[PDB]
RNA sequence: AUAAACCGGGCUCCCUGUCGGUUGUAAUUGAUAAUGUUGAGAGUUCCCCGCGCCAGCGGGG
């Protein structure tokens, strides 16, 4: 029923170089959808499943920024959640504030644009699942949430 | 006659930040949902009240302040050769209700308008009271009967005939009260807006910088529509009684300045000087604006400009068979019973003839 | 032939701030657990009465002088139960220096002076006197009397110096607190002042918003005759396409000289019923934004129409004056190209 | 007399990246909600300042920086000749708001321009204030008594009196504070740009990994204005023709140089296509003549030139500007109406801008 | 709409002059120029102008052969039939970036290499389903044919 | 005609001035699209008019 996110970073991990060139290559998420690779990469992750396409398109645009631009790191056994990715961006002492700002006020297509732009320049560390639920998502709540972890995160660290 | 006068203005920036907030960002507003760019009524109204037009076809502005100090010197400078020096002092002190000494910092309740014309006047007044022993309460009696003979001062100060005063203190808050004749509102695009940001640095000319945090400003090019309406009636009590043609003048010129006027900020680095590519005036019983034309958000087709007049002019036809709108209205325009206008000069001639020319 | 006329109105403001409390804060309402901006019935009200518009329709009709001559018999039949017609020919005469219907309030407040007149006739007081010690009162129901039309519509005025219980005289018009069909974001504006002899800043705030307002009206055919003296249906009708063309055009006076939020509105719709009734639930359910807040709005309304006003009998004619060209309503409600046409048709009860 | 002097350039640029930001990506701007390529005004600016023929014609650039220490040790290397080094320390505290220790870094509040003739002239000053034993405050007072003296310094720092200075400290924020003569904007595309994108590697000369870098070319609408009377009084009451002069300066300058970026990689050294100086009372810019973005037929520049031209004809007859105008393009194609003075040569041009517009 | 079975018996059905003579076109709007063509889609409402540019693509596939496209109905089972991308990879003939080069070809460019693709193939697939795709032709459809395509040669290995 | 009725929270206000994101970088080496094939047959070509020995001939679309 819910997208396997880790199965899919595996995977992204895994691809062939020629294959992740091909994919690296898109300037928007749609044109996954121009790619072959592309469908053959989220073919298992239930692709076919018109109710997942939305969110897989996401999932693997923000992966491609590159084969290990989003580093996964598992969540401390004590705490609920791990690393958000707001507060990744904002460890990673690279992302300006107003980037955020821009981020969660851009129109559809230009947010994810953004995104994809941040996470190549930050190279954060985070829980991925979480940030794949996220993008799952994607409305003002959580673009709302990304600042908020960011500005809080900025505060203490 | 129709008492009301509406201007409407669709004119077009290049990237730039005409206004911004407390944060440096720029000013905006929700429109039908959607994030529009915002130029705000004050500073439209600054923009033209310190313009040069303003100043060669209008007059002298209205001086906002609160040093009563500073005021007081340049009173003394500019009125030195007609009163003398205490009876120029006393008027301040009457008017602001507060002391007046040498002391060189004198602070008003609050940054208020100072027309030196008004001023001048209120002189000749203290000058005579101080001849006759009067005391302060009477003269003020005095002054309460004839307030049109006040108000005939506001042709040197016509900003304020337009956008009002409040008064607080001194004999202002019973002589001073002027209800403004322009209602303006703020500008805001035709259309949706996501800003761009500008990433700036500074070279340093003494240490070539590494790693450094680039400042920044955030922009954004736009299309706007201004509206202001003119309450002819009020402008020509605001100005002493004056006719109906004098009010028509200044109203020409506030139709002029709406059209070509841009605030000032950040114009040296981003240069956006452009003139408006649609001037209507409208003749009216009621004020009405065009905004809910633009309600349902402008999107482009070759360009935001073109779509947004015609979303304008499309409203306008609509509205005017609507509610049945029989006034004189006329329209300039660069593109290719609203009377059309070649020249914005045409169109300022015919708002001078009361909308008939 | 139904009571009452109810008057729905859809208007959308750009951005301003057409009515604030007590902390320069906009108003506040929640509808469907959202937050609505809102404009106070009062604040409405005003913006009518106090309108060039009402002054010249309803301040300077035909029907806003009652003739006290022209209303002895009935007076004294009225009031023969309780007063000698002595009593009550004086009076009249003191408040002056054909008819068989007259305004309750009209009774009772000279019914109060009747009341008094034989309270000085026991003292033997002078009339002179007597004059002297209500001087005020007569001048009051002087003043309300040339004001009939005005009362009949609206009401008494904040002070009217009418005295009985009869004489607090409700306005045959009901206006409600107009809200937003939909949840809004509101704008927070920042501000200066320079002060052009050291422009060398300490910022202020106002609060600011843009919104569709469904306003919500209706008028009490009945009380607006019995309070004009018995006045006949069409001139009530009369009075009633003034208040529909007010209700479309007149908008509060609040901040519009900085922030000129002046507009039309784009729906107008009058329905007849014999129970007055508001379509607010419409926007129970918040309507969200589709290519602005108009047009949804407008749809969320004829829809609510279609699927309730039979239901609720809401039968009698219906109108329905509109700029946008959105799905159209019930067959059975009348299309008007013009607000004109719209007031023609309900100053003809209808058809 | 105009006060105004408009600058319009349509300059077309192959293959490069000109200006960038922090995240190596080519700085954009919307217009007619359809994506610019822009180069700030900034880069423009100090391209400008900088370049070799301000260096020839103007004279040298302002030294601009936040590092007073350096500016110390730089100013007694400059100056020492002519004053005492505690003069000029004394100067320097007294102008920056901070003190002038044998510190090893003493920071200004921001990176200021600062121009060594002007504070020679402040050393004068203060040590004939040295002499009388007049107190800081009355030498201030005295010298906010006559402006323009210190402003007749800004000759040599021309590019000042051209684009602003402000102060947050010291006697500056009284004395040292002007206001830019030229008003100029960020250069944009006329025509929509999808950047184009180079990957690119590196080989290692001894084994047997790419990176990327946004390119793009495209046709430039450059503009700047000039405020004559500001211009003169910024630089101590000059004449109205050392102002053209200047003014003719910026007008080469503006057809001519290029950002330094990346430009050893991607050469896009090329000249204006078009150059348009137009006298007027109140400052305009012809951006709109580009918000419907240029389609291209036949390239980007000759409908860009056109579209100008033809924006240039409906502002002019619609707003009734009478104002001496003249036009130099590369181009043979049909040109703004008789009003418009055609140039076949720049130096025709500039020889026009000299002459008040009526050579 | 357009009844496409009707017009897929009546291509069948046409004399060999005609087909032949309509085959012999390089480009959809060259059809205009065949009385051929007017008969044989008049009956299918050529006549309304809405329905015009679809009949143009239509008949132009067609026109690859009498027999080159070889509809086959959908099982009961199956919800849709073959749709032309399966039918495609399926046939084993056709290479990867043709299909690529297809969808990313221009007006016009598009119907060509469609056309030679279809009689390289001779694909058997559910014809109205086709024609669908046909009357419509916009970005999303040309994307699902490439899906199509890839998901199944993916499928099939 | 309901703690109701009658019933504005209302007037005034630039967020302004200064600022290159800059230096360096082959995508490079290997690769048949190849085997098999009459375009044969067949006088229909839709309209008007003239002539005819009613076999057809001719003029115009």
């Amino acid at each position: 029923d819910e997208i396997d996110a880790m199965a899919l970073y595996r995977a992204w991990q895994q691809l062939d170089n020629g294959s992740c060139a091909q994919i690296r290559r898109v300037s928007e998420p749609d044109e996954l959808r121009d790619i072959p690779a592309f469908y053959r990469l989220v073919q298992p992750f239930g692709w076919e499943n018109p109710r997942h396409q939305q969110a897989l398109l996401r999932m693997v645009f923000c992966l491609s920024a590159g084969k290990n631009v989003i580093r996964h790191q598992d969540k401390k056994s004590e705490q609920t959640t791990g690393i958000s990715l707001g507060r990744a961006l904002a460890n990673s002492g690279r992302i300006n504030e107003r980037r955020i700002f821009q981020l969660i006020r851009a129109d559809r297509t230009a947010d994810m644009v953004q995104l994809r732009r941040l996470l190549t320049h930050a190279e954060p560390v985070l829980d991925w699942p979480l940030m794949a639920r996220m993008l799952t998502w994607w409305g003002k709540r959580e673009r709302q949430q990304l600042l908020e972890d960011f500005v809080l995160t900025t505060n203490k660290n | 006659m129709s008492n009301f006068i509406n201007i409407h203005v669709l004119i077009s920036h290049s990237p730039s930040c005409l206004n911004r907030d407390d944060m440096n960002m720029q000013k905006d507003a929700i429109f039908g949902g959607k994030r529009r760019v915002r130029i705000s009524s004050q500073s439209l109204k600054r923009a033209m009240r310190k313009s040069g037009y303003y100043a060669q076809n209008i007059g002298e502005s209205s001086l906002r302040t609160i040093h009563l100090a500073q005021l007081r010197d340049v009173l003394r400078q500019k009125l030195g050769e007609r009163f003398d020096q205490k009876i120029i002092d006393k008027t301040l002190a009457l008017l602001s209700g507060k002391s007046v000494d040498e002391a060189e910092k004198i602070s008003a309740d609050a940054v208020t308008p100072w027309v030196v014309g008004e001023i001048a006047w209120f002189c000749e007044q203290v000058a005579k009271a101080e001849a006759d022993n009067l005391d302060d309460k009477k003269l003020l009696k005095v002054l309460k009967e004839d307030i049109a003979a006040i108000r005939v001062n506001l042709q040197q100060g016509v900003d304020i005939a337009l956008s009002g005063r409040m008064a607080t203190s001194g004999m202002m808050t019973e002589l001073g009260k002027v209800d403004g004749a322009m209602s303006i509102a703020h500008a805001i695009t035709t259309h949706q807006v996501d800003s761009d940001i500008d990433w700036f640095t500074a070279v340093d000319d003494l240490q070539e910088q590494g790693s450094a945090h680039l400042g920044t400003q955030e922009f954004s090019s736009g299309v706007f529509y201004r509206y202001a309406n003119i309450n002819l009636a009020q402008l020509q009590e605001n100005l002493g009684g004056a006719s109906r043609e004098q009010a028509l003048e200044i109203a020409t010129h506030v139709v002029h300045m709406l059209a070509t006027e841009v605030p000032g900020a950040k114009q040296r680095t981003y240069a956006a000087f452009n003139p408006a590519d649609m001037v209507m005036v409208n003749f009216s019983d009621m004020p009405l604006s065009m905004a809910n034309a633009f309600e349902k958000a402008v999107k482009a087709k070759d360009g935001f400009l073109q779509p947004s007049i015609q979303a304008f002019n499309q409203y306008w036809d609509r509205v005017a068979n609507g509610y049945g709108l029989n006034g004189a209205a006329a329209q300039f325009s660069l593109s290719d019973q609203v009377k059309q206008m070649p020249t914005l000069e045409q169109l300022k001639s015919w708002v001078r003839n009361n909308g008939e020319a």
